[PDB]
C-alpha cells in the first residue's frame, strides 16, 4: 500500500482510495488528472489505470 | 520449470505447503528465517486477500525446532509451532489466526512444525491444495489425493526464491 | 461450479450476490460482461442468463 | 411413468410421502440409507425453499426401526422416528423442524416409522400434496381428499432412482 | 434433628460461590441406589434445577450433564418420562449402542423464540464409553454418591463431594430451597 | 488454635477496598514451598482468580502476572497443564530462553468476540524477568510466603504481604470465597 | 392461634421460590365447603391473585385454572357475579354440556392495548375437566380441602396440599398479605 487501496471495482471505473493525508500530500503532484497508477491483480501481475477525477472530502 | 509454476502462485486465497528438507539445502540454518521471511513478504501479506497460512514441515528433530522458534522470535515474526516442549498439542495447531483488519494484525503469520506422526495427522485432516516437496522427503503418509503436488529439486534458496516468482534470476 | 445465490428476481434483470471473495477470485475470468450463467428454476429446471453488469466493494 | 412425474417434483415447496412395502425391493436393507441419502441431497438441499419435510413410512413392525436409526446416525443424517423404544410420541413426530438460515441447520430432514395405526393417524391430520405406494401397501384408512396418490412398481432402488429423475440413466 | 441442616449450612455456603456464575459447565454423577424416591422425584429435581441454572436464553450458555449408575434401558424409562413433561434431552443411545458424536454436541440456540434444543445431558449410564467423554471436561464435578469415580480425569477439575439421602438436601445444597 | 479466623478477617478487610476497581495491574510473587499441595492446586486456583477478576472484556482491563521462585523447568510442565485447560498465558521463555519483549506485550481484544490473546502472566523468578516487572510497576504487589524482593524497585509501589499456608486462607482474603 | 401462625409462616416459605416464577402452571383444587364464607369472599380472592400473579401482560403469561367442587349451576353465578366485577373467566361450559375446545384455549394478547381475552379458567369438578387437566398438566398443582385427588394424573406433578380455614390463611400463604 504505497499509495493507496481499491475500495470498489467495475467494469466502468475503480476508486482507490489514499491511506493517509501524508501520503497524499508528500504525491501531489503524482496524483493529478491524467497520470498513471498500478493496481496490483494477484500476485505477480499489475494493471495500469489513468486517473479519471479526484474527490478529497465528503467526510 | 519457473513457468510452470507460476500459475497458482498468483492466486491470493490459496492453501500452500512446503516438505523443506534441511539436509538438502546448504546454509540452511542460516538462511531459512530470511527465506521464511521474504515468502511472507510477498505471499502472506495481505490482510484481506490472503486468508491462508502457510505450513513449513521439516525432518528433523523435535529438539532443533525451538532454536528455529527462537530465531523467528528474534527476528520478529509471529509463528505457532504446536510443541511444549516434547509434547504435541493438535488444538492449538489447526487453529485459525485471528484478524484484526484496522491496525493490519494477525496472530501469527506460518506453521513451522516437525515431521512427527501427530503434525502429519494434522495435515491429513486439513488438507491443502498445493504440496510443495523439497529434498525427497518419503511422503507417503499423507493421503495426497485431491492436493497438486509438485516435487521441486534444488541445491540453494536462490533456486527455491526463482523458482516461487520471488527473484528475476538465480 | 456454486457461485452464488440470487437476490432479486425480475423479468428484466435477475440480480445475484457471490458467496465469498475467495469463489469469486476462484473463477473471475468466467464473471465477464457477455458471457452466460445458468440459475436454477425449481428442481430440474435452468435459465440461462447472460451478465450485464459487475460490483464489488468492500466500504 | 416418468416425463409425467416432472411435474410436482420441480416444484420446492411441497410435501411428498413415500409409503414404503419393503421385501418388495431387492437389497433393501443395505440400500434404503442410501436412496434417501441421495433423495435428500437433491429435493431437501435449499435452506429456505424445501419448507416441507419427507416422510418415509414403512411397512414393518414397531422394532427394526431403531437399526435403520442407528444406520442414519453413522451417515450424519438427522431423522425423527416418534418412538422411544416401542412408545409413540404424537407431539415428537408432528413437531415443524427449526432451521437457521445464515448456518445451514436443519433439526432433521426426514421423517421415518413404522405402519402403525398410531401414525397413520397422525398423517391425516397433517395431509400431504403427493403420496407415493411402492409395492403392494393397504391404503386404506388414509384420507385422499386433496391427495394425488401415484401408485408406482419397481423392483429394485435403480428403478426408483431413474423414475424419481434422480438418474439419467439405469 | 436440628443438628444436621446446621452442619449442612456450611456446605451450603462452601458450594454458593462456585453456583453464580451464569455460564459454568456443571456434570452430577449421582448414585440412583442412594437418595430416597429416585424414581419418583428425579425428574422433578431436574426440571427444578433447569428453571434456576438453564433458564435464561441469553446468559445460560452451558448445558448440565446427569450421569446416573444404572443400565441401559432404565435409561429408556426416564427419557420417555422427560418427552411427557416437554423438557428436551439428549442421551446418546439409538438403541443398545453409544454414539459419540451425538452426546458431545452444542445446542442450538434461537434467541427471537428462546428455544436450546436439548436443555441437558441425562445419560444415566456409568459406562466405560461415556466416561471416556473426558474430551471436554467440566469446571465442577459434583459425586452425589458413593460411585467409583477411576476412570474419570480429575486432574485439574474441582472435586465438589456431597453427602446426602433425600433430594430436598440435595436442593438445599444446590441453592433451590432454604428450609432443609 | 482458635484465634486465627479474626486475624483473616481483619486482613481480609484491609483488602477489599482495592480489590473492587475494575481496572487494576496485580503481581503476585509466590514461593510453591509454602503453600501446601501447590502443584495440585495451582492452576485451579489461577482459573478461579480469572474467573472473577479478569472476565469482563470491556471492564477488566489490564492482565495479572504471576512469579513463582523455581525453575525455567516447572514453567514448561505448567504451561501444558495450562493449555489443556484452555487458558491463554504467556512465560516469554521461548526454550529457557527469555524475550524482554515477549513479556511486555500487551494482549490483544476483540469486543465483538469476547477473546483476548492471553489471560495472565506465569514466569519464574530469574534476575531478568525482575528487571521487566520494573520497567512497568505495579499498581498493587502481593508477596506470599517470605521469597526476597530485594531486587525489585518498591519505590511508590503498594506492598501487601500475605500469612498463609493454604490456597483457601489466599482465596479468602482475596475475597474469592465467603467461609474460612 | 401463635403456634398456628408459626407453622403457616414456615408452609409460606416453602412456596415461595416458586411464586416468584412469572410463568408458570398453577392450578387449584378448591373444596368451598372447607373455606368460611366462600360464596362472598371468591371472587375477590380470584380478583387480588390475578392483580399479582396475572397483572403483568409480557410477563405473566401462563393462565391460572381453578377446579371447584360445586354444580353447574351454582357455577353459572360465578360466572354471573364475574362478568359484573369486569374480570374475563371461562368455565368451558355453554349450557348445561362440557366442551374440550372451549377450555383448552390458550388466550390472544395485544400487548399495545394491554388486553387478554380471559384471564382465568374457573369450573366445576366433572369427569369431563379432569381429562382436560390431564391433557396438559401443570408445573404446580394446589390442593386446599379433602377433595380426592385420584381421577387426574398426579405423577410428575408438584403437588402442594395446603391446609387451611379461611381466605385469609390463603393469601398468607400465596403470598399476598403480610399480617394475617
Amino acid at each position: 500500500m504505497k499509495i493507496g487501496s481499491v475500495i470498489e471495482s467495475s467494469p466502468h471505473s475503480i476508486l482507490v482510495k489514499i491511506d493517509t493525508l501524508k501520503i497524499f500530500e508528500k504525491a501531489k503532484s503524482a496524483l493529478q488528472i491524467g497520470k498513471y497508477l498500478k493496481i496490483q491483480e494477484g500476485n505477480h501481475n499489475f494493471v495500469l489505470c489513468v486517473i479519471q477525477n479526484i474527490k478529497i472530502s465528503t467526510d | 520449470r519457473k513457468n510452470q509454476l507460476v500459475p497458482s502462485l498468483n492466486i491470493n486465497s490459496r492453501s500452500r505447503y512446503f516438505i523443506i528438507d534441511p539436509d538438502t539445502i546448504d546454509n540452511f540454518d542460516d538462511e531459512f528465517i530470511l527465506f521464511v521471511k521474504d515468502y511472507l513478504d510477498k505471499y502472506n501479506s495481505k490482510i484481506k486477500l490472503h486468508t491462508e497460512t502457510p505450513c513449513f514441515i521439516l525432518k528433523t528433530d523435535v529438539n532443533n525446532l525451538s532454536e528455529y522458534h527462537k530465531r523467528f522470535v528474534s527476528r520478529n515474526i509471529q509463528i505457532i509451532t504446536g510443541y511444549i516442549g516434547d509434547t504435541f498439542y493438535f488444538k492449538e495447531f489447526n487453529k485459525e489466526p485471528k484478524r484484526i483488519i484496522k491496525d493490519n494484525w494477525v496472530e501469527f503469520k506460518a506453521r513451522i512444525s516437525c515431521n512427527s506422526d501427530e503434525v502429519i495427522k494434522c495435515i491429513n485432516y486439513k488438507k491443502c491444495d498445493d504440496l510443495y516437496i523439497v529434498g525427497g522427503v518419503d511422503v507417503s503418509l499423507l493421503d495426497t489425493a485431491d492436493v497438486n503436488i509438485e516435487n521441486l529439486e534444488i541445491n540453494n534458496f536462490r533456486e527455491l526464491k526463482y523458482l516461487l516468482s520471488m527473484l528475476k534470476e538465480i
